[PDB]
């Protein structure tokens, strides 16, 4: 009851008059919303992962996904994928978001460097032929590839860059191959003394064993949540329920509020509307293209007026700053908020026990 | 010094496991943000 | 066809100043009753611009696209086309193409081998009658990589007046793999320089380029030499990362601004 | 003289209305 509620607050079996502060409530959600986007076809990953060739690690090449549905689960669980690594979200997770685009990178390289393509790596990948940015959001996705790119004699089609003027920086793209000047001289034409063609090419044949064998690398990278989805994982929308307290989604901006119908005027380049908070006030729909105001649900301080228990153990609760609607015969409302359990009158008395807002509260007959 | 200051974009992007370590950063932020507000308030209420 | 339309009298680069303008919204966030500051890559307010305009005059030069530009006309009849993006503009890299032909607008990215001096030129006949002539803008386009055209529109090729009444407004950026263009079209009553006073660009499409563009130039409307060039004028600034402060009124539009290092 | 964050302002026990009749 509201007055055991007390006693553990106080940490007294005896209570003295007044009104206490006890564990404040909170409408509690009726049910939740799913709203993504009605795409229904599934994203090219077939043909990102399972490509008749790959490019060399210095010509990597760059694919985009947008406008689909991306089942990573697929990719998460088949066993051919001998590293997965994540740097910005849990695999399991990847089902339940959304996401702005996709660079889906593909490319080869030795094996040994697998450790090499982690965003802050050093050595030749991660400096001369490709560099992820320090704050990569995505998944680096690597198996050995022997059983199908290998050749007794070595396929040298698949190169990697030995020298360069600079460490490149993140998703630098050089297709040029001109001589690096490694010697004090520059030299013109096909080679020199310290001269150099800036690439090595590697002898894949399978009599070399793993950490020398081929290693095909995709990496996903994508940005999240802040703009109009293009992408998004595998989830069934909800009807959109309004008026009612509930857990939403909105392509993976998950939060708790009411819904409302919303009078702001968004142009056609606009998603979430925002408070002078920098917080999210507003959403468009992404099934329907109507805004919906987030009014937080309705919360409040919960005080007990508790007359003393050397006098009683009947009291009266406030429900701070919330309507008398909202809590579920002696129900008050007041400024100070809901008052359940005491009986208004209209005699004045001195103060006793305040409530607020000119309100008091007393034990009489 | 969390990867986002939104408390739910943190929940729904990394496993528990994880997600703690980000939580954490951002408890003890705002847990300081509280600390200096009510600091403040209370050397201004002596003032009032 | 590649053509080297000669006849164009030479003159020094002409300047003029843009107090207010080139401001756009920085997100796909809807904002209102509320100032917001924001660093991006955005025009310097009192920025001297470069000052470019057609007569007997035809300055198509190519310029520096170096974080990005704005680009802004006082128009009449739609002399202006379009543009030219790249870093080396001669088929060995990719590079971006816009134009707005005699139907829709069109959109192409490719290894393109461009015309030296390019322009789209049109029939001028004393036949109160236009229709175009010739797409000398590109030798060859040996590899397409993208493309968008529009829904089509029979743009209108005449009409004559004593000043401008069209002003363009543009905004060009690229980031993160991402060509940003956004726009704006105004009401004007001016004879010879840009019009003062306040409107931010909506942006208008967002195009997934994954190019370098580091250089640019514009295509103008209109037997190799000796031609009537339209009268129109155009300004180019140069974008730099400065903090801004933006005013959002009740309806949700950006209203003012003000550049926090000015 | 003239929101899911957790803050909310108190009314004071005396309303101008009484602070106007002291
Ligand atoms: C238009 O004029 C320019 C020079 O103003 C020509 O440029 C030459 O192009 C050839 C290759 O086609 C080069 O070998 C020359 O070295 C270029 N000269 C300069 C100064 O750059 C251009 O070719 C001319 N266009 C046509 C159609 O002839
Ligand atoms: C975009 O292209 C320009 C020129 O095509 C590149 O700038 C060149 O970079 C090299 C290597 O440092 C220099 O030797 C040249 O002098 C530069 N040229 C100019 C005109 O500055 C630039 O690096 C390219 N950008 C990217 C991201 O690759
Ligand atoms: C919000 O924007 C609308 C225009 O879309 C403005 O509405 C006009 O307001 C004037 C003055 O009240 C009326 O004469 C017009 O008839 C309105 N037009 C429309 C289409 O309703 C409105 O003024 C803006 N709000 C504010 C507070 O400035
Ligand atoms: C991981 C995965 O699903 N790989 C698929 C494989 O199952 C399928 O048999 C083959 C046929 O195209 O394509 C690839
Ligand atoms: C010599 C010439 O160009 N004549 C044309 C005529 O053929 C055309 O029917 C008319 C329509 O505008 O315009 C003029
Ligand atoms: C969602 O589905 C309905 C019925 O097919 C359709 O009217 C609506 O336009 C779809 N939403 C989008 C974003 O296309
Ligand atoms: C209340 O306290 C007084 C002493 O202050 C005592 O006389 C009285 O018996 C107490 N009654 C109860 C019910 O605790
Ligand atoms: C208080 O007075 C009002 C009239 O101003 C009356 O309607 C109400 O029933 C009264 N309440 C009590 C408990 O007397
Ligand atoms: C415009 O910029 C040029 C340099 O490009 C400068 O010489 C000129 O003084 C500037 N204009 C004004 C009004 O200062």
């Amino acid at each position: 009851d509201p007055l055991s509620e007390t006693k553990c607050t106080l940490k007294s079996f005896t209570v003295e008059k007044g009104i206490y502060q006890t564990s404040n409530f909170r409408v509690q959600p009726t049910e939740s919303i799913v709203r993504f986007p009605n795409i229904t076809n599934l994203c090219p990953f077939g043909e990102v992962f399972n490509a008749t060739r790959f490019a060399s690690v210095y010509a990597w090449n760059r694919k985009r996904i947008s406008n689909c549905v991306a089942d990573y689960s697929v990719l998460y669980n088949s066993a051919s994928f001998s590293t997965f690594k994540c740097y910005g979200v849990s695999p399991t997770k990847l089902n339940d978001l959304c996401f702005t685009n996709v660079y889906a990178d593909s490319f080869v390289i030795r094996g040994d460097e697998v450790r090499q393509i982690a965003p802050g790596q050093t050595g030749k990948i991660a400096d001369y032929n490709y560099k992820l940015p320090d704050d990569f959001t995505g998944c680096v996705i690597a198996w050995n590839s022997n059983n199908l790119d290998s050749k007794v004699g070595g396929n040298y089609n698949y190169l990697y860059r030995l020298f360069r003027k600079s460490n490149l920086k993140p998703f630098e793209r050089d297709i040029s191959t001109e001589i690096y000047q490694a010697g004090s001289t520059p030299c013109n034409g096909v080679e020199g003394f310290n001269c150099y063609f800036p690439l090595q090419s590697y002898g894949f044949q399978p009599t070399y064993g793993v950490g020398y064998q081929p290693y095909r690398v995709v990496v996903l990278s994508f940005e999240l949540l802040h703009a109009p989805a293009t992408v998004c994982g595998p989830k069934k929308s909800t009807n959109l329920v309004k008026n009612k307290c509930v857990n939403f989604n909105f392509n993976g901006l998950t939060g708790t509020g009411v819904l409302t119908e919303s009078n702001k005027k968004f142009l056609p380049f606009q998603q979430f509307g925002r408070d002078i908070d920098d917080t999210t006030d507003a959403v468009r729909d992404p099934q329907t293209l109507e805004i919906l105001d987030i009014t937080p649900c309705s919360f409040g301080g919960v005080s007990v007026i508790t007359p003393g228990t050397n006098t009683s153990n009947q009291v009266a609760v406030l429900y701070q700053g919330v309507n008398c609607t909202e809590v579920p015969s002696n129900v008050f409302q007041t400024r100070a908020g809901c008052l359940i359990g005491a009986e208004h009158v209209n005699n004045s008395y001195e103060c006793d026990i305040p409530i607020g807002a000119g309100i008091c509260a007393s034990y009489q007959t | 010094g969390a990867i986002s200051s939104v408390l739910n974009d943190i929940l729904a992007r990394l496993d528990k496991v994880e997600a703690e370590v980000q939580i954490d950063r951002l408890i003890t932020g705002r847990l300081q943000s509280l600390q200096t507000y009510v600091t403040q308030q209370l050397i201004r209420a002596a003032e009032i | 066809q590649c053509v080297n339309l000669t006849t164009r009298t030479q003159l020094p680069p002409a300047y003029t100043n843009s107090f207010t303008r080139g401001v756009y919204y920085p997100d796909k966030v809807f904002r209102s009753s509320v100032l917001h500051s924001t660093q991006d890559l955005f025009l310097p307010f009192f920025s001297n611009v470069t000052w470019f305009h057609a007569i007997k005059r035809f300055d198509n030069p190519v310029l520096p696209f170096n974080d990005g530009v704005y680009f802004a006309s006082t128009e009449k009849s739609n002399i202006i086309r379009g543009w030219i993006f790249g870093t080396t503009l001669d088929s060995k890299t990719q590079s971006l193409l816009i134009v707005n032909n005699a139907t829709n607008v069109v959109i192409k990215v490719c290894e393109f081998q461009f015309c030296n001096d390019p322009f789209l030129g049109v029939y001028h006949k004393n036949n109160k009658s236009w229709m175009e002539s010739e797409f000398r803008v590109y030798s060859s386009a040996n590899n397409c990589t993208f493309e968008y055209v529009s829904q089509p529109f029979l743009m209108d090729l005449e009409g004559k007046q004593g000043n401008f009444k069209n002003l363009r407004e543009f905004v060009f950026k690229n980031i993160d793999g991402y060509f940003k263009i956004y726009s704006k079209h105004t009401p004007i009553n001016l004879v010879r320089d840009l019009p003062q006073g306040f409107s931010a660009l909506e942006p208008l499409v967002d195009l997934p380029i994954g190019i370098n563009i580091t250089r640019f130039q514009t295509l103008l409307a209109l037997s190799s030499s000796g031609w009537t060039a339209g009268a129109a004028a155009y300004y180019v600034g140069y974008l730099q990362p400065r903090t801004f402060l933006l005013k959002y009124n009740e309806n949700g539009t950006i209203t003012d601004a003000v550049d926090c290092a000015l | 003289v003239t929101k899911f964050n957790g803050l909310t302002v108190l009314p004071p026990l005396l309303t101008d209305e009484m602070i106007a009749q002291y």
